[PDB]
């Protein structure tokens, strides 16, 4: 619930199997490596050095995810990955529900572009902000979900206003203050 | 002076397990939530406890296998450890050893302490013994907070961690009830808390208000730059 | 999150008169029985009646829960969950606290036995059997519609 | 004096003991007792229902609401006081019973005496079989007392016979009536000659006598009512219902048990056993019907304790109600709550395990009968 | 028909609107056409249930204002057999000098556990209906419809219970296949061969 | 069987074998148990006299006889009810002891320590 | 489909005159309007009217006391079904032996 | 090591400055938890349910007195000790010779 | 399938439409795979594998065996006038139809002979109901319709059959752990699972346990004495631990078929696979939205589904073996040339075997055999499911202090989503948490039979009730029975310390641990326009 629509939640090691080879160039490119056998036994090590690379690098580099069953067109998306602790993908409750969510579990493949038109490609036209309305009819495919629109309902349901709030009649005889 | 609190109860229901509960009947509208909301949250995450951390066996291939004699095998044995309440007021790491020889049952009177930390129990069961074999165990001792995750294994060769928690204060709960002043509202404050028998209610409750204090201390001192 | 929303067993409530329908239903089933063995009607016309004298009663159940839901208790957490489009549908609602009704296989073959009670009364042996058929058939037509497009 | 009328359990206390023990034709295997729950589902005809000790009646009676006091002799070992514990956890009275440091609860010593047959004698007898009525009988629950129940049992001893008629003696002075709940012993089924010379002087000073339909029979006759539920007819059907070819639910004409009607009797209960409860008193007979579907429940399918539980249900509807001596549709209806109560306690393992509460009992009568009928 | 037929809706649903509209119509809340209450009453008790609560809620706040504190938590406190009176209060105070916070924090130093989680339903966040705190066990009993028809004994077992497979609901035990094919004949021993 | 173990090990006898045995000499207390197969308590018996058979594996006998197939046998033994247990002294100079009821096995126990 | 149900307990009151003898589907007998017709439920304080012209089944007789919520009348669903008309073989079977 | 910064936001209607809410509210919050620290001046049958599952009916009573017990809902010896002389006499025909010779039933063992 | 000892009595009953000489998948017509009258009693309506192979793979019924023609048949009672009255006969599916066969009770009265009455019965695979007179035969087993699978659902009649049909697939699909804890609401059947399943030592002679031991047992029988070993620490086919424990002290007696050790997820000779925990139905922050748990942090450090995982394949010896008590991580090589552990396997050796002897016919050194052990503590990302088709993934960890606590002070340790229970049609599992609540105050432990309302009407809500107002009257817990909303109670916030505005469901239900943890998408890319993206994805 606390990522936004274009951040998604990426494991540790899924982001460290993933950006390898941009770790491995950081850490060759300025300092505290000299081969790559010295880096990626410096990668092995999980030192704090690695994970702050790993970070900045993926700092602003689209990734996209795609589900396994692409049945819908909506099925292939890009996101920002934001490094997070533990061994499943954290993704928005909207985008969930808009790419047909399952009790069980939804097996996800990461995939990492490479090239600078595929990342210009990704940045500007597979993010979801972009892709909102559905191509059947134009009807908005994030939408809110089941808990959402329980919030929803309860907060302009509003309440009881005839004979279940008074017991008799009003006809014999304040309310709050007018707020300003 | 118009506050006054008392300890309404106090029973021991095991060695291990105490229960008191507290009055505090002057106070007022908004302060009663506030208390003891704060109180739940500080007598349970805030209050600091000494638990074994460390076992050190002396010729076991791995902590899965069995050893001649012991019913129990060793991951068994570092379970009933695990459960051991023991008490301290002093940071730091202290070693403790089991050496009991002999067919019986080991227990924590078995356990030698250096003169700083105490047991509470003293009749839990570690394991069981069968034949005449020395059983020699190796401990460590620390206190902190929190539960702690045996992440590190280094600094030292041949011994099993075990993932202690240091939470003296089993469950709390607090209930509100009016006074009845008529014009200005003033509310009764209960506190009720069960503590593991290394340390009494009324004392837990006043090292949870102690560790409130210093953590709104330091919203008075001099403003840093 | 504040208002912390549950359903329970109690709180799924039923249309006031059910006793009533199913009652007199079953009364009209009998008599029709008895005189079946008189020789005053014939089978096609046990037949049918059972199957109508059934799915009459059970729909006016299930158009007569919304209004009770609307009138009597407005913030029912069922009726909740139902209204706002969150979770369930009505037909969902209906077996849960109104009934089942009559459900036949595929292509006819009616089971001839209605289902008079819902999940929270609990259903019997033989409407257990029944609603198995329905739950088969969907979990084939699944796959099947799955498959085809 | 409270407001339910007390009521005495007079005879001995046992776990688990069925006296009625005759011979039955088909049998299961020797040592597979898995098996055996199938002879519970179509018992033989006589336990259909079988009785108890008078401990069962006293705990079924304060469980369906009621005071009972249980009168009688235990030892001071460990399954005397055991049973009285079990007695008081459940309210039944037990200032009655007497404690004996003499013999020993359920041991009976006996002489062998292997002579041309095997002829045992009894030396010595438990104390569940020999009370004394010098300073035992308590005075008082007597007093408190309107409906002595007394088995057949205490009738198969020398010792307690004498007690049996000095307690019924004292309680009709006091102004109580005297329950008769046969349970015929193992040595009572030999000849009806015997059993009718034994049992008679009980029978004319008991005013309620709950007969069960098998000891009824062997009472008036065995072989003529056994040749007539085997009738057979072969043209016709002549009462126009015997074409179905059902079971044979035989109404005795109030002509057939006058050679067992006295005075002093005041209802008579025949008890097929959750089936049919003929009933007959000095102005009106009939009958009540019931249900016994004990094979809802397979696993547990356990009839040890059924009779009690009507015995129980009569007792507190004829201490509660006082009309049901000369109406014939209270009778019914307060008869119908004993039969409920009888195949509620047919769905647990064990006696004193399943017997049912009042509430239980009267949700099953308004379950199983039509709003008519309560 | 001239028989009345059986069925299983001849028995009205027990229900809490049922036990709740007995228990107000006794001591003269509402007024009920008939001893027993109907469905119509139900379902308009089922839109109208708030209201009688928070009169109740009222009529006990107010009885706490006027009776005192003491005498109104002596409820719960069946330990503390002394005068609860304001009078009494006031002259307890003229004497000994005990305020009555004094008094009242001693008199719930004669207070049980059980009895504190009874008085547990008066807080402040949470006040429970004061009709179902008073109510006796007969009446909740009505909630479900009585004591269930077969017994609950039935299903009760032990937790720490080991299960003795040799009972009456368990077949014999299975035999080694080896051993069984070996008695019967099925198959000889390695010697004997 | 020699290779498979019997699984019940109370054996059934008639009433000719409990005279032969009784008129005989003996070295250990024997129990002997009336039971009809149609009986409910009796089950519950059962599992009883099986344990305290496996308690006493040759230090005492424990026999079974039937009420259908002996049942004036079991007449002229004076028994009333069904679940009927007797205990028979090695001595015979001691009486036997009848215990009818569900009684503990602790019951029996007892009796055949102290009484037999 | 559309089955009129009876608003309030009473008396069902209409002229039998304008409306002609029937057996329905299901056997029992009834009565057939082929033009509108006013019914009255005389319940113990007001009144109801309600019927369909072009088809209706009326189920009940004159001057015959029903409860709430029982069909009255059944529209017949006079708008035509779709005309897939399928023929089944439904087979008696004997229950007891004999000639 | 798992470090946590708060980040306190205050909007004062002007009355005070939201540097000084601070101060006031941690003031306010240590009074209130000062009084928990506050500290005033000073200045044969012998076994356990031999005797104690002993219900009232085994030790001989007279019928008025076992009655009245009973419909006190008084069975055991416990409930009897625990019931005081008060109570017991407002106990329906309930009288002092009675409560004389109770006193000496369960003494006279 | 040795997973759990459910696997290895389910596996035996399946029955396969398809193989040699039979009806392939897609060949199959859909008449084939829907349920058939002749069915009852003899294959289970709810077990079925899901995917392309449906109602091809099914499950034998309990009651049913061969009938000496290769045809199944089932038992049923006589309930007609003869000289014996009582046989359980075995019918064949074909002379079962020509019977009066009624599942109904007997407990009505209308003022007649008591066979005038009405029954649902079933004739010539129709339902219909007739008087008491006409019934032939009548079923009177409980599980004689269901299968193993089916039969452990407690409260099945409140649910629907495809929830059974998940919840007898999610059963399957479960993690022994380390310590066991039987169910406080079963459904009866558990007793002889564990006795079928194998994993318990049970007694082949009568005698005195003369010697215990962790690594055998030694009876001693009438002179005999007979050695009985234990599996200790051993692997299954799908990297589950297997272990036994001892339940018999030294020095009593047993007879054949009696328990002397236990099993692994077995506890006092009943299966268990999970463990009690207090459960909330609650939105709670959206971290529920979906099917999703917010589980307490009190599962973690209290080793309650902490479970064991064994998988075969400096630390090196002279001769290349990793010794034993090594603590390989991924990367570590132990014997390309020398075998490495893969990624996410790190654990402790605890034996290794050198197979220098195949049995392949041949000595085969190909490679030595190894074992680690890995303790998975539960995280997030986990799998958890109940026994009514109930099924969530753990989102979020959170400590003591922060959890919702009841007005007695206990946090609860999971939180569930209300809004899938009318969404899936269970109402089953509130039964479950109430009566397992009413059962831990009261220290008592519920064995239910399937179809309790043919005792009485709303037989369910009587026995769940009951038990809770004397929960709630022995134990001074108001909380737990309210008469305004029985099974419901107020709940707390953690964080502020405010009540919720709306009561909320609490009860212990029986949670399981699960072991579980192209064209299409060319056409998507086409579809948004990423020319350059589908190269490079075709080009990898
Ligand atoms: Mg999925
Ligand atoms: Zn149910």
């Amino acid at each position: 619930p606390s990522l936004s629509l274009h951040r998604c939640g990426l494991p540790r090691e899924i982001a460290i199997e993933l950006f390898q080879t941009f770790v491995i160039r950081g850490l060759i490119r300025q300092h505290l490596a000299s081969n790559i056998g010295v880096a990626k036994s410096k990668i092995r090590e999980k030192e704090p050095i690695v994970w702050e690379i790993l970070q900045e690098v993926m700092q602003g580099h689209p990734v996209l995810l795609n589900r396994a069953p692409t049945l819908h067109r909506l099925g292939i998306q890009a996101f920002q990955p934001v490094l997070v602790e533990g061994r499943a993908i954290c993704l928005h409750p909207l985008v969930c529900k808009g790419f047909n969510a399952d009790f069980d579990g939804d097996q996800m493949a990461v995939h990492v572009p490479l090239s600078l038109e595929a990342q210009v490609e990704a940045r500007l036209l597979m993010f979801s902000h972009m892709n909102l309305l559905s191509p059947a009819i134009g009807d908005p495919i994030s939408v809110p979900t089941q808990d959402m629109l329980i919030g929803l309902y309860v907060l302009t349901s509003g309440n009881h206003r005839g004979i279940c709030v008074n017991r008799y009649n009003p006809c014999n005889r304040t309310k709050e203050p007018f707020f300003s | 002076r118009t506050l006054q609190w008392k300890c309404v109860e106090s029973r021991t229901d095991s060695k291990r397990l105490y229960y008191g509960r507290f009055i505090l009947s002057p106070l007022m509208k908004g302060q009663a939530d506030t208390i003891g909301i704060a109180m739940r949250r500080a007598l349970l995450g805030e209050i600091e406890g000494t638990c074994i951390t460390r076992v050190k066996s002396e010729k076991v291939p791995h902590e899965y296998s069995t050893i001649t004699g012991i019913q129990e095998s060793v991951h068994e044995i570092l379970m009933n450890l695990k459960e051991i309440i023991l008490r301290s007021n002093l940071y730091g790491t202290s070693d403790a050893s089991i050496c009991v020889k002999g067919p019986g049952s080991v227990t924590a009177q078995d356990i030698i302490l250096p003169p700083y930390v105490e047991i509470v129990d003293n009749t839990q069961h570690i394991a069981s013994l069968t034949e005449p074999i020395d059983f020699c165990i190796g401990l460590q001792i620390e206190r902190n907070r929190g539960y702690l995750i045996k992440t590190p294994h280094n600094f030292q060769d041949g011994s099993y961690p075990i993932d202690a928690v240091f939470m003296p204060v089993r469950n709390a709960n607090h209930s509100i009830h009016s006074y009845g002043n008529g014009n200005e509202k003033q509310e009764i404050l209960f506190l009720e808390i069960w503590t593991n028998g290394s340390l009494t209610p009324k004392e837990a409750l006043h090292e949870a208000s102690r560790n409130l204090i210093d953590l709104f201390i330091p919203f008075l001192h001099m403003e840093e730059d | 999150t504040a208002t912390s929303i549950s359903l329970g067993i109690d709180d799924l409530l039923t249309i006031p008169s059910k006793g009533w329908l199913v009652q007199d239903a079953e009364q009209q089933s009998l008599i029709l029985e008895k005189h079946h063995h008189y020789g005053n009607v014939h089978a096609v016309e046990k037949l049918r009646q059972s199957i109508e004298i059934w799915y009459a009663t059970s729909e006016y159940l299930r158009q007569e829960m919304n209004p009770n839901f609307r009138m009597t208790d407005p913030f029912n957490p069922v009726h909740i969950m139902s209204f706002s489009g969150a979770r369930g549908n009505a037909s969902q609602v209906h077996q849960l606290v109104g009934m089942r009704g009559l459900m036949s296989d595929p292509q006819g073959q009616m089971i001839d036995l209605p289902i008079q009670s819902n999940l929270r009364e609990g259903l019997s042996l033989t409407e257990y059997i029944i609603s198995c058929y329905g739950a088969r058939k969907g979990v084939v037509d699944t796959a099947v519609r799955t498959s085809d497009a | 004096y409270p407001n339910p009328p007390l009521v005495i359990c007079f005879g001995a206390a046992q776990k688990e003991f069925v006296p009625t023990v005759r011979v039955s034709h088909e049998q299961m295997h020797q040592d597979k007792y898995s098996e055996w729950k199938m002879l519970q589902w179509n018992p033989p005809e006589f336990v259909r229902a079988p009785g108890g000790p008078p401990s069962n009646v006293a705990i079924s009676h304060v469980r369906l609401g009621g005071r009972a006091a249980f009168m009688g002799k235990v030892g001071n070992d460990e399954f005397g006081q055991e049973m009285v514990l079990l007695m008081n956890k459940e309210k039944v009275q037990t200032r009655a019973v007497k404690f004996d440091d003499s013999m020993r609860t359920g041991c009976t010593h006996m002489k062998i005496k292997f002579e041309d047959g095997k002829m045992k004698v009894e030396k010595v007898k438990e104390p569940a079989e020999d009370s004394l009525s010098s300073s035992e009988l308590n005075l008082d629950v007597l007093k408190e007392a309107r409906i002595f129940h007394f088995n057949s049992e205490v009738l198969t001893s020398s010792s307690m016979r004498s007690t049996l008629f000095k307690a019924i003696s004292l309680s009709k002075k006091f102004g109580g009536l005297v329950f008769f709940d046969l349970n015929l012993p193992l040595p009572l089924w030999r000849s009806r000659d015997e059993t009718r010379n034994l049992i008679k002087e009980a029978w004319e000073q008991a005013n309620i006598i709950e007969v069960s339909r098998q000891e009824l029979e062997f009472l008036l006759d065995e072989e003529h009512y056994e040749r007539k539920r085997n009738y057979r007819p072969q043209y016709f059907a002549e009462n126009f219902e015997q074409t179905k070819q059902r079971r044979d639910y035989y109404h005795y004409t109030p002509a057939e048990i006058a050679p067992l009607w006295h005075d002093g009797l005041k209802l008579l209960f025949v008890t097929d056993g959750t089936l049919r409860l003929h009933y007959y008193s000095p102005s009106f007979d009939g009958v009540v019907v019931g249900t016994e579907d004990v094979l809802i429940t397979p696993f547990t399918c356990d009839r040890t304790g059924s009779g009690d539980a009507v015995v129980a249900g009569i007792m507190r509807k004829l201490t509660t109600q006082p009309e049901m001596y000369h109406d014939q549709d209270v009778l019914e209806r307060q008869l119908r709550f004993a039969i409920a109560a009888g195949i509620i306690s047919q769905w647990t393992i064990g006696a004193v395990r399943g017997f049912p509460t009042e509430s239980a009992t009267q949700n099953l009568k308004e379950q199983v009968y039509v709003p008519s009928m309560w | 028909p001239e028989k009345e037929q059986w069925s299983r809706w001849q028995r009205r649903r027990p229900d809490v609107e049922t036990v709740f509209l007995k228990a107000m119509a006794e001591t003269g809340q509402v007024k009920l056409y008939g001893d027993h209450p109907t469905l119509t009453e139900t379902a308009l008790y089922r839109a109208r249930r708030h209201l009688y609560k928070k009169e109740r809620l009222q009529a006990e706040k107010e009885k706490l204002e006027k009776i005192g504190p003491i005498a109104y938590y002596s409820e719960w406190v069946q330990a503390w057999k002394k005068d609860t009176s304001r009078e009494a209060i006031q002259k307890h105070f003229e004497e000994t000098g005990e305020d009555e916070n004094t008094q009242l924090i001693e008199m719930f130093c004669h207070q049980t556990d059980r009895e504190y989680r009874i008085m547990m339903g008066t807080d402040i966040r949470i006040p429970r209906d004061p009709l179902a705190m008073r109510m006796r066990e007969d009446q909740i009993k009505q909630i479900w419809g009585g004591d269930p028809v077969y017994p609950t004994i039935n299903y009760i077992q032990d937790p720490d219970e080991v299960i003795d497979y040799r009972g009456p609901d368990f077949h014999e035990p299975t035999p080694n296949m080896l051993a069984y094919l070996k008695e019967h004949g099925k198959i000889i021993s390695r010697e004997e061969l | 069987g020699k290779y498979v173990r019997e699984d019940y090990l109370v054996k059934k006898v008639s009433a000719k074998d409990i005279q032969e045995l009784i008129k005989g000499e003996r070295n250990v207390p024997l129990i002997i148990d009336f039971y009809a197969t149609w009986c409910g308590p009796c089950i519950l018996m059962a599992q009883e006299l099986e344990m305290l058979a496996v308690e006493y594996e040759s230090n005492a006998l424990i026999v079974k006889v039937d009420t259908d197939d002996e049942y004036e046998f079991a007449r002229d033994m004076q028994v009333r009810g069904l679940p009927t247990l007797y205990f028979i002294s090695p001595d015979p100079n001691k009486d036997a002891i009848r215990t009818e009821g569900l009684i503990p096995i602790q019951m029996m126990r007892d009796i055949i320590n102290n009484d037999l | 489909a559309e089955h009129v149900r009876a608003p309030s307990n009473g008396k069902i009151k209409f002229n039998e005159d304008l409306v002609h003898p029937t057996r329905t589907r299901h056997g029992h007998p009834a009565f057939l309007c082929s033009i509108d017709l006013y019914v009255t439920i005389e319940s113990e304080d007001i009144l109801h009217n309600v019927n369909i012209p072009p088809k209706s089944l009326l189920l009940v007789q004159n001057d015959q006391y029903v409860e709430s919520e029982q069909v009255i009348a059944e529209i017949r669903a006079g708008i035509s079904t779709l005309n897939f008309k399928e023929k089944v073989r439904k087979h008696i079977y004997s229950d007891s032996d004999g000639e | 090591e798992k470090q946590e910064i708060l980040f306190l936001e205050i909007w004062t209607n002007g009355s005070l400055t939201p540097k000084e809410a601070l101060h006031e509210a941690s003031r306010n919050l240590i009074d209130l938890f000062i009084p928990f620290l506050h500290m005033e001046e000073d200045n044969k049958n012998k076994k356990k349910i031999a005797l104690k599952s002993i219900f009232i009916d085994q030790s001989e009573l007279p019928s008025r007195i076992y009655n009245c017990l009973k419909m006190s809902n008084i069975y055991t010896l416990l409930d009897l000790l625990n019931n005081s002389q008060e109570d017991l006499m407002k106990i329906e025909h309930f009288r002092s010779e009675d409560v004389k010779r109770i006193l000496g039933i369960l003494e006279k063992y | 399938d040795r997973t759990n000892p459910l696997t290895q009595i389910v596996h035996g009953r399946k029955l396969s439409y398809l193989g040699p000489g039979g009806l392939t998948g897609r060949t199959a017509s859909f008449r084939i795979r829907d349920i058939h009258p002749s069915h009852y009693g003899r294959i289970c309506p709810i077990d079925t594998s899901e995917g392309i192979n449906v109602g091809l793979i099914g499950s034998l019924a309990i009651h049913a065996r061969i009938g000496h023609w290769g045809s199944l048949e089932s038992p049923f009672y006589e309930i007609s006038e003869r000289s014996t009255g009582v046989r359980m006969l075995y019918l064949s599916p074909g002379r079962d139809e020509y019977y009066m066969v009624a599942a109904g009770n007997s407990l009505a009265l209308n003022q007649d002979i008591q066979e005038e009455q009405v029954v649902p019965a079933r004739y010539r695979q129709e339902f219909l109901t007739i008087a008491w007179e006409q019934v032939h035969l009548r079923s009177i087993f409980p599980f004689q319709y269901f299968s193993i699978g089916a039969s452990l659902i407690p409260f099945i009649e409140h649910n629907d059959a495809n929830r059974a049909l998940m919840s007898s697939n999610m059963q399957r699909q479960a993690v022994p752990l380390s310590r066991s804890e039987k169910c406080i609401v079963g459904t009866g059947l558990e007793r002889q699972a564990a006795l079928d399943s194998g994993a318990l030592a049970i007694a082949e002679r009568e005698g005195r346990v003369v010697y215990t031991n962790t690594d055998k047992i030694l009876l001693a029988g009438n002179g005999d004495i007979l050695s009985i070993p234990l599996v200790i620490y051993q692997r299954s086919n799908k990297n589950t631990c297997m272990h036994q424990k001892l339940q018999v002290p030294r020095g009593k007696c047993i007879k054949k078929g009696q328990i002397l050790a236990d099993g692994a997820a077995t506890v006092g000779g009943e299966l268990a696979l999970g463990k009690n925990v207090l459960v909330a139905y609650m939105p709670w922050e959206g971290y529920n939205s979906e099917d999703a748990v917010l589980i307490s942090e009190r599962l973690v450090y209290e080793d309650i589904y902490t479970s064991f995982h064994i998988r075969k394949y400096r630390n090196l010896d002279k001769n290349g073996i990793v010794m034993l008590g090594s603590w390989v991580e991924t990367g570590d090589i132990l014997v390309e040339t020398c075998l490495k552990l893969p990624i996410g396997g790190r654990g402790r050796v605890i034996d290794v075997r050198w197979i220098q002897k195949r049995g392949g016919s041949s000595y085969n050194p190909e490679t030595i055999r190894v074992y680690i052990l890995q303790k998975r503590e539960i995280k997030v990302g986990d799998k958890v499911a109940g026994r009514h088709g109930n099924k969530g993934i753990i989102s979020k960890i959170l400590p003591r202090q922060d959890m919702p606590y009841l007005q007695d002070g206990r946090s609860v340790d999971m939180v569930f989503n209300p809004l899938g229970v009318p969404s899936r049609m269970n109402v089953g599992q509130i039964f479950e948490c109430s009566l397992g609540l009413a059962g831990s105050l009261l220290d008592r432990h519920y064995r239910i039979a399937p179809f309790d309302e043919r005792y009485e009407q709303e037989a369910s809500r009587k026995l769940v009730f009951s038990e809770l107002y004397e929960a709630s009257k022995q134990t001074a817990n108001p909380w737990v029975f309210e008469p305004e909303y029985p099974g419901k109670s107020r709940i707390f916030d953690g964080r502020t310390g405010n009540p919720f505005e709306q009561p909320v469901i609490i009860g212990k239900p029986y949670i399981l641990k699960l072991i579980h943890q192209g064209e299409m998408e060319v056409w998507a890319l086409e579809g948004f326009g990423v020319a350059h993206i589908l190269q490079e994805m075709l080009t990898y």
